[PDB]
């Protein structure tokens, strides 16, 4: 069940996944199925694992990546994002960058994580009335505004996919504008 | 009225709280105690 | 401990430190007991006593007390609801401050006799100032 895997990843316990992987393989189901993410929010188990880190390390993420690749799901799995109107478009790469985790972002990007995803949710837009944090809307802008020089260098010079430096967000701001 | 945590007896801790917002650029502390996984408010 | 405070820097520092240490020890030894609720013959609590006597440092420490020790964290009065980047959202307790009690801190400070040393400055502590501004903005300005 989705609740069981969510609890396992949140608790940083990967013992239950030993049956989940063969369970998914035999069940003929895919993690991308609606039955494995929140209805209104859309969060996936990978996002919950990324949120629930301890000392910056969470070995369960490696298990989820291994099982996802075993079933040929990384394409639509890593690039999953919130569908809520408030965190709309917010991907896992944003969590990896915001938590200042170089290894997690390296794994995500080398596994096919898109670097031009726009976190254009209401929480990320420039609104004076409500709380939020505007940093542009792109991972490079987030890394630059959050003070990770190494991460921006890596994104620009990434071998698998380099980050465009002239890209513009919804309001048109570039990294310099942000 | 918001939930803040759990009493040592194990029951819920509910308090009439007043919320404030702050910004800090020097700290950059990514390892602290938090109540909510999702940052924003509604 | 509240009675001994006299608002000087070293005295305030140590009084706050000893207050915190004794609170933690009491929490560990007797988790069920709520030390800060006990009252003296006048009926005041340590918080109310500090507010009335004009002990600004102790009041500031108490209102913003933040304990990160996992075993004893319910003692805290300030909490971090969430943080994303450089942005934090904090919560203040308002347990005995919002004028819904017998004699809240706010009422005690406001209705002082002007004999108390520095009642003018005791409303500058963050929660009290922001709370008064919120109350003014919400409903009382129109009545005024």
């Amino acid at each position: 069940d989705r609740r069981s895997i969510f609890d396992a990843v949140a608790q940083s316990n990967c013992q239950e996944l030993e049956s989940l992987l063969p369970f998914l393989q035999r069940s003929k189901k895919r993690l991308t199925d609606s039955e494995f993410k929140d209805p209104e929010t859309g969060k996936t188990c990978l996002l919950k694992a990324m949120l629930n880190l301890h000392n910056g390390q969470n070995d369960t993420i490696a298990l989820l990546l291994d099982v996802a690749r075993k079933t040929d799901s990384l394409k639509q799995f890593v690039n999953a994002s919130y569908t809520d109107s408030y965190y709309k478009g917010q991907t896992a790469l944003h969590i990896a960058i915001e938590r200042r985790n170089m290894t997690l972002v390296t794994l995500l990007v080398e596994n096919g994580a898109d670097v031009q995803a726009a976190a254009n949710g209401d929480f990320f837009k420039k609104t004076k009335g409500r709380p939020g944090f505007y940093f542009g809307e792109l991972p490079l802008s987030l890394a630059a505004c959050t003070n990770q020089l190494a991460i921006v260098k890596f994104l620009l010079q990434n071998s698998w996919q380099p980050a465009d430096i002239s890209a513009r967000d919804s309001v048109g701001n570039t990294v310099l504008h942000a | 009225l918001l939930q803040v945590g759990f009493t040592p007896d194990g029951k819920d801790d509910y308090r009439w709280c007043f919320r404030v917002d702050e910004v800090n650029w020097t700290t950059w502390n990514t390892n602290v105690g938090i109540i909510n996984e999702d940052p924003g408010n509604c | 401990l509240v009675e001994v405070a006299d608002n000087t820097v070293d005295n305030t520092k140590f009084v706050t430190s000893m207050y915190n240490e004794i609170l933690i020890l009491g929490a560990k030894l007797h988790p069920t007991l709520k030390l800060e609720e006990i009252t003296n013959r006048k009926g005041l609590t340590p918080l109310a006593l500090a507010a009335s006597s004009g002990k600004i440092g102790v009041l500031a420490y108490i209102l913003q007390r933040e304990i990160h020790e996992p075993e004893c964290r319910h003692l805290s009065r300030k909490f971090t609801e969430w943080a994303y980047g450089p942005v934090h959202s904090s919560l203040y307790d308002l347990s005995c401050i919002d004028t819904c009690e017998k004699n809240s801190v706010l009422e005690v400070i406001a209705y002082s006799s002007s004999e108390t040393p520095n009642r003018h400055d005791m409303l500058l502590v963050e929660p009290l100032n922001r709370l008064l501004q919120d109350k003014w903005d919400r409903f009382v300005k129109r009545i005024f």
